[PDB]
């Protein structure tokens, strides 16, 4: 339908319409039923207690989405292209995307091979040149994500301070991302946003970090998610070995937004900084959340 | 296809194909390892 | 739906073909004066494309030259609106163009063995530094001297605790034949320092120019390995008063199989030779450095050091 | 069909054409629905992570090939005789070959049979002198093979040095052979072709390892496979003892190739090197990439 | 060179393209005949405008010359001409440095320019960073040609 | 008919009912009876 379209990047650069207006140019088209595509697989705790089991919290969990294709042509040469340029498209090691655009903008998810592809009928697929592929893909990243909201405040001062506006239009809370100029102290905000997860959701209201102070030509990349390591100089000076175990500790709460402070002192140049949030969705599309 | 059929009993995990005499025999393995440097010589 | 709307559809686009949308496609009612415009913008905004179709009493005729169109990439967004006369633009279509056409990888990608690279140390940290690898005499073998006594920055040589002569390998390799070494460098005292390119993974062949300084025998030569401790000597000598913080750029030339130094900024080589027995290739791009001392005491050793692909 | 040709070169050298361009004149031809033929069997590594499962690496896995024939004629004797050929061209032991020629060259596969076969209907099978026979084979190598190239290189002189031309065209990496006369010291290119699973992708891109000095009559295999010990002598002198902890660990990587260097020196009469360079692939047959 | 069974003047572009404006390249030449070799430097992708240093072999044209190219076979001079006499194997580096806007060319080892210009009128950035050669001969025997080509971003 | 059903089960192997108490105690028994009779009488 005009209303959905699917799209698929392979990793080598090739692009493919699977679903919507345009599909089947490429000659492969999606065929029905394909699952664990729309929601993020969560799975929740409990523990027991005296009216049966109590909540223990949620674990988002990895896609596992399984899907067929239908490759096709006239005649079975350009049919055999076309399911070689299909699997030339995938692999395991590195992630292939997968675009979903709808009137709620465009969403891509990385998915790469979790097993062999399933490919052709009983028969041999050059009778037919119309054979469709079974292919298990997987999505170690579960969340369908947009193109991360990036903004930059550089200043001459020595000492400066600015406020950037942020907001979570999501479904799920976001990590922030923080590139800092060298050299300079800054102070950065890692607000609860009212999160209880430590039992500090007031308490760290306007909870501000300070990184160590970095010496010259030592500019960093402080990235709040766990998938890495907080604090990373482009120089490979070790800078998390000089912040006495501090850490960003909270993710930016969906429905939460604020002009967060971020301030510059002993920056003898002045420095710039940039702050990237990105748009991370549980489902390929949805109406923007107040 | 996959969710609820074999795909989905290697989820639940060794509950069809599984033997107790490799598990208990790791388990010991598994514990010498663990204290037979510390044994003594006598 | 209460509100008219677009349509989410696509275009096609081919390198050297005319970009065309044929008027049954974009067919209704116009009357006289309607025009229709289509805009090409790109992720960020930014019109990278603006044509006029030829709106008839039925039909509306696009087409356009291939080279008004061949700037336009995949995956950039279109948007095609109606004007009737005495009305707002109202867009019909919008959506995507993909590009139906043979596909060129190679040409867009640049691999990193297909890359110039350029390496640069100082040493002003007083440390070593994960990028140079020692050799001849194994780990630790290296260091830093300070040589705060004179007004100078802190220079690398072998470890004077332990030996008297060593080697180091910048750790990673250049990706031509032809390469460009300057080192800025300092003569505290006696001894031999060898700037040694074209070398192999354990440095057992190189091309070098060694800076020979003595009481009577300040001198440069070029010089092929035999190790990473022992070379050869090529040539005739060249008399050179090597003096601290002295330029020297030790450029070779593959095309004309030719090693040369020139000093400070000479545009004449102070030393030259050509037509070495020495492999080149792949393999053989490694850099590096090497000391030798009679005593054990800094030499002559390199404050600055930089390299870079081609000459 | 003309475009897939499948044919079978037993243990005892027999030849048989499944499908294909005269399939069935030997008595035998292919029946539909033959499994785990096409796609390698891979399998993906996860680990837990912060948003579920991460992805820890791939490990391919032996095929296993279920499929039916049809042994059929006019006579039951005659029948009797194309059925037992066909048996003889099996073994558990030692592999047969099943090649697969199509637009895109032939490639071959060694399977051997992983349990017995189960012929025949329920009846008597002379009453029909047509019957089908159950094959469970298995791929020990589960990559579809192409005949590996040989490119030789003798010289007379005592030091020489040569440039091979290698480049691999196949989806997944080959490990090189290498054939060395003695007398002589070899100098052999490891180069990593950017593969960084050693943590020296950049450092060793152009790395070469010296093999130990040779004596008279001491000719030596030396081959990457990590099936086989890297270094066997001929005469059978332990030669990796000499070798001080080097080997050669990098393979070569699919879309990579170069002229590598082969260097030889302190060689009295010269030397001969022969360098052998797998071609395989995942699938019987697919289109060029790079 | 030209394929001279059915040709005397060809011009070739290296199929990709330079990432900065500034570029050298070297090229070892043999001079086997007379004959005019255009090394081509921030060309378009079809070579309408660009600098190229143009080395003349002939019996009174034993020069070089700094060139503004008016498509890919026509081209006008700048400047004075340089004389040089070239001998098989002979190296040349062609540098163009963006900074300075110049074009300078460099004979053999040495670091002084054989020939210069500067502020010559081309377009460049994005769109004129394609490298190239061309060879034009009056007879249809080889002139000076290159035997080998490198060409290296920046300089 | 017994290939392919309970049949076959049986040479796959405790995957349908066995427990896991009673090869618990018998792995101990077969202990007890290795270490028993060399342990001290104190």
């Amino acid at each position: 339908t005009d209303f959905l379209k699917i799209e698929l990047i392979g990793r080598d650069g090739s692009h493919w319409v699977l679903s919507g207006p345009g599909m089947g140019q490429q000659g492969v088209t999606l065929n029905p039923n394909l699952q664990q595509f729309y929601d993020a697989p969560v799975k929740t705790l409990y523990v027991p207690g005296p009216f049966g089991e109590e909540y223990a919290g949620k674990r988002v969990q990895r896609r596992e989405i399984v899907f067929s294709v239908q490759a096709y042509d006239e005649d079975p040469d350009t049919w055999s292209t076309v399911d070689s340029l299909w699997r030339w498209a995938w692999d395991y090691d590195e992630e292939s995307e997968l675009r979903v655009s709808t009137s709620d903008g465009t969403r891509f998810l990385k998915v790469r091979l979790m097993e062999e592809p399933k490919p052709y009928y009983e028969k041999d697929p050059h009778i037919t040149a119309d054979n469709p592929i079974v292919m298990t893909v997987t999505a170690t990243f579960p969340y369908w994500q947009d193109e991360p909201e990036e903004l930059i405040w550089t200043t001459l001062s020595t000492e400066d301070m600015t406020r950037f506006p942020v907001r979570n239009d999501g479904d799920v809370p976001v990590w922030l991302k923080w590139t800092l100029t060298a050299p300079g102290l800054w102070i950065l905000p890692d607000f609860s946003w009212g999160n209880d997860m430590y039992s500090r959701g007031r308490e760290d209201l306007g909870r501000t970090v300070a990184m160590p102070e970095l010496v010259a030509g030592e500019h960093v990349s402080v990235d709040s998610d766990p998938r890495v390591q907080t604090l990373i100089a482009v120089n490979g000076m070790p800078t998390q070995n000089r912040w006495k175990g501090n850490d960003l500790l909270y993710p930016l709460m969906p429905g939460k937004g604020a002009e967060i402070p971020v301030q510059l002192k002993n920056a003898p140049e002045g420095g710039a900084c940039k702050l990237t949030r990105p748009r991370w969705y549980s489902r390929p599309w949805s109406r923007p959340g107040v | 296809s996959s969710g609820g059929g074999p795909a989905v009993v290697n989820n639940y995990g060794d509950i069809h194909t599984a033997n107790y005499d490799e598990f208990y025999k790791g388990q010991q393995r598994r514990e010498a390892q663990q204290q037979a440097p510390i044994l003594p010589v006598r | 739906m209460l509100s008219t709307g677009p349509i989410m559809e696509t275009l096609t686009l081919t390198v050297g073909s005319a970009f065309e949308i044929p008027g049954w496609k974009l067919r209704g009612e116009y009357p006289a004066g309607t025009t229709s415009h289509l805009v090409f913008t790109d992720a960020a905004g930014g019109t990278l494309g603006e044509f006029e179709g030829t709106v008839s009493a039925k039909e509306i005729h696009y087409l356009q030259a291939p080279d008004d169109v061949k700037n336009i990439p995949h995956g950039a967004n279109f948007q095609l609106f109606v004007t009737y006369p005495s009305m707002q633009p109202q867009c019909l279509y919008f959506g995507t163009a993909i590009r139906k056409e043979p596909r060129y990888p190679l040409s867009t990608v640049v691999s990193p063995e297909d890359s110039a690279v350029q390496y640069k140390a100082n040493f002003v940290g007083q440390y070593i530094g994960p990028m140079w690898k020692p050799m001849g005499n194994g780990w630790g073998s290296l260091g830093i001297h300070t040589h705060a006594l004179i007004s100078e920055a802190p220079s690398m040589g072998p470890n004077y605790s332990l030996f008297s002569s060593a080697a180091a390998r910048w750790l990673w390799s250049m990706n031509m034949d032809s390469v460009t070494i300057v080192v800025r460098v300092l003569n505290v005292g006696a001894g031999k320092f060898n700037v040694i390119v074209c070398a192999d993974y354990q440095m057992q062949t190189y091309l070098g120019i060694q800076f020979e300084t003595g009481i009577s025998n300040n001198k440069v030569h070029v010089i092929t390995g035999d190790g990473p401790l022992n070379w050869g000597y090529q040539g005739d000598a060249v008399n050179n008063t090597t003096a601290n913080g002295d330029v020297y750029t030790i450029k070779y030339n593959d095309l004309l199989d030719t090693i040369s130094c020139y000093k400070g900024t000479s545009l004449t080589p102070l030393i030259e030779a050509s037509g070495l027995d020495v492999p080149h290739g792949e393999g053989f791009r490694y850099t590096g450095l090497a000391w030798n001392t009679a005593l054990l005491s800094p030499g002559v050793e390199p404050t600055a050091w930089e390299a870079k692909d081609g000459v």
